[PDB]
């Protein structure tokens, strides 16, 4: 969730 | 020009050869014709020896191989089990 | 009775009966287990899903590939793949039909031993053979003289095969394969902030690779275009619905097959290993190989890879050669198809090791026929 | 001023001043370049490394040999090997001492010019000579007649030296050597599941070859013993601490020297090329040779190799010719030793090409000799 | 890691 997709 | 060699120490091998030469020249002086004929003999015999050593040490290996190979197309010694059983595809 | 043919590929298992023109069973070679405690006991869960089951239930499972670079790393996982192959995917009793196993070249003696032991003693197969995958690849095009460049999820390999006899000393293996290109795809997608870490996420990246990557013909000019216009870049949407943009990365991933330095592998690229295997072949036969470079296995499916292989190996060959890259359709499952072809034949009907032979002579029969 | 003696071997460069019975410098002839980026700029890191610096730094470098098979491949790399030899390995200015270069028989004539031009014009040697390696070997072995079987990393050379002369017509250059032998070890290790690919990894294998491997006096008898009992099995652990377990592989690798078939090599084996050389001689000197078989160069060190060579070549010769194998210790370095003796002769001290002679005649000094 | 001493 910090990254774009993914986390 | 002709060459003949025979070897027989245990088995036998023989070398047999000819070369035929035709040429045209111009006549000038006694010294110059002397030199020129010799230059031709020199050139012809040295090229004939050069081919018969340098080409035959390599190219004859390749043509003799094309008559019978030293190792197969596989570069391996053949295996009797697979050779008996496997009539490999056309 | 019809023999059973199984392609033990590192990423996907292709299998069927002998004489089928295409495999019946085609599934990812995955064994799964649950990542969390089960709480709705009335569901009646099972402890390890396999194949398309594991791929259906993806995000609640850890996903194990039991085969790494052709080496079977986990045997009880692989034994479950074969159990599912036989009783469920093909629906057959493997003790009642002969079995054909594919295997990767230059793979250790113990792998064949344990494959043999499991077939002859877990599954009690009645007769069996283990084929060098590239043989089957060449046979699948109906030709019988060439060099195969196989490139699966786990192994890339070059095998010269002339009048149907292999050249064993002239074989090459390069482990840079489809999984490794999936790995590098992760890393480069991370540049645009698209992180992927879980095995499940790995499978997403595999899917992405399989539909937006392509082999650039001309890397330098391409990458100069990619730094000049957005027109080369496009998009895909996750199982989570959100869109992801694949760009410079599209070509950069598959470029690695030609430049293994990009994954820090010093090993030569696929054009160099093909060349370097042709140049291991006897000087007479090299011409016959250049007209007969056959590609096989799923990572040979990248668009333009044939064009690139040609235009590259062109430079490695001397001028005045018919450098022709044999890249047909069905190269996808070619190895298996070749298996089915060869399995149908009375000459090959001599080759199959009888269970009784192995039973009496122990591993000493297979220790020969593996060469 | 004392002379410097240099052995331009394929694998290791042996160097030192004359009269000495052991070289002062012995190092692997490697130019090693970065595999990766030098991020810690404070290191003072080098555009390339050489010798023991490259072998310490093995894990981060692409190791290139400048000599392959037996010919220089890239002159500037060899030039770096020489520069390092003088300034770093020996800590001397090459302008200040006479220099001897070893050379191989039948190396093409242009190489002699390149070496000569580099040694005078790059390195300013005050005098120079270039010598046939094999001669130095017998010379070092004291004897004034015999057949040499010299094998290092690149070439196996057989020369019958008679009345202190190489007989050029009988010289059998064989392309099988240590490096080639190293490759085959990689494969037979692969059988048992150990892998090695990078050029760094090649040098690890070289360390193994120099330790566990040995020559069995009769192949299938030994192998049958090894197949029966694990008693013949030994181990050696990599830099990463894991032991390798090894039996059957130990005799199997150097068996290749007697069986070039194992590697698909069309050329004859080491005893064979020796016999095949002997037979070419002026017949009267045949018995002079058979009592005088002389082994040298690093590949000649394997345990049991002399005893095997005797039982082997005894088959090829007509019996009662009294074939004897000269193979004491120190035969690792006979070639360089020979030069050290040659360079001690006062007559040789007259015979060098002087710097002033090259500074008047240029590379044309060799054209009287090369025909 | 597959390999016994290598991958
Ligand atoms: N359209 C595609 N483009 C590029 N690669 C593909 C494509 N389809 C499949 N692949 C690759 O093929 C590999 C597996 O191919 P296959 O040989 O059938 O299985 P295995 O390699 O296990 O034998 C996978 O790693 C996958 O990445
Ligand atoms: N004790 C040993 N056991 C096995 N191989 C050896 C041994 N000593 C040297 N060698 C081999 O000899 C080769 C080089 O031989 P040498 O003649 O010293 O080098 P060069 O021919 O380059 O001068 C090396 O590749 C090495 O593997
Ligand atoms: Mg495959
Ligand atoms: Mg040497």
């Amino acid at each position: 969730p910090a990254w774009x997709a993914x986390c | 020009l002709k060459i003949q060699v025979h070897y027989y120490e245990d088995g036998n091998v023989q070398l047999v050869s000819h070369k035929d030469v035709q040429d045209s020249v111009t006549v000038s002086n006694e010294v110059q014709t002397t030199k020129e004929f010799i230059k031709i003999i020199e050139s012809a015999e040295n090229e004939y020896q050069t081919a018969i050593s340098e080409n035959y040490q390599t190219m004859s290996d390749t043509t003799f191989k094309a008559l019978r190979r030293q190792l197969p197309v596989t570069r391996t010694k053949i295996d009797w089990n697979k050779i008996l059983s496997y009539k490999i595809g056309k | 009775i019809a023999a059973l043919v199984v392609d033990n590929g590192s990423g996907m298992c292709k299998a069927g009966f002998a004489g089928d023109d295409a495999p019946r069973a085609v599934f990812p070679s995955i064994v799964g287990r649950p990542r969390h405690q089960g709480v709705m006991v009335g569901m009646g869960q099972k402890d390890s899903y396999v194949g398309d089951e594991a791929q259906s239930k993806r995000g609640i499972l850890t996903l194990k590939y039991p085969i790494e670079h052709g080496i079977v790393t986990n045997w009880d996982d692989m034994e479950k793949i074969w159990h599912h192959t036989f009783y469920n995917e093909l629906r057959v009793a493997p003790e009642e039909h002969p079995v054909l196993l594919t295997e990767a070249p230059l793979n250790p003696k113990a792998n064949r031993e344990k494959m043999t032991q499991i077939m002859f003693e877990t599954f009690n197969t009645p007769a069996m053979y283990v084929a060098i995958q590239a043989v089957l690849s060449l046979y699948a095009s109906g030709r019988t003289t060439g060099i195969v460049m196989d490139s699966g999820d786990g192994v890339t390999h070059t095998v010269p095969i002339y009048e149907g006899y292999a050249l064993p000393h002239a074989i090459l293996r390069l482990d840079l394969a489809g999984r490794d290109l999936t790995d590098y795809l992760m890393k480069i997608l991370t540049e645009r902030g698209y992180s992927f870490t879980t095995t499940a996420e790995r499978e997403i990246v595999r899917d992405i690779k399989e539909k937006l990557c392509y082999v650039a013909l001309d890397f330098e000019q391409e990458m100069a275009t990619a730094a000049s216009s957005s027109s080369l870049e496009k998009s895909y949407e996750l199982p989570d619905g959100q869109v992801i943009t694949i760009g410079n990365e599209r070509f950069r991933c598959p470029e690695a097959l030609f430049q293994p330095s990009f994954l820090g592998m010093e090993s030569c690229g696929i054009h160099e290993t093909t060349f370097n295997s042709i140049m291991k072949c006897d000087v007479d036969i090299r011409k016959d190989l250049y007209a007969n470079t056959v590609l096989s296995g799923g990572t040979t499916m990248y668009p333009g890879i044939a064009d690139r292989m040609q235009k590259e190996i062109t430079a490695l060959a001397p001028s005045t050669m018919k450098i022709k890259i044999i890249a047909p359709p069905e190269r996808k499952y070619s190895v298996w198809i070749g298996g089915s072809i060869l399995a149908s034949l009375s000459t090959f009907q001599q080759m199959w090791i009888s269970k009784q032979e192995y039973d009496e002579s122990g591993p000493s029969i297979v220790h020969r026929k593996c060469f």
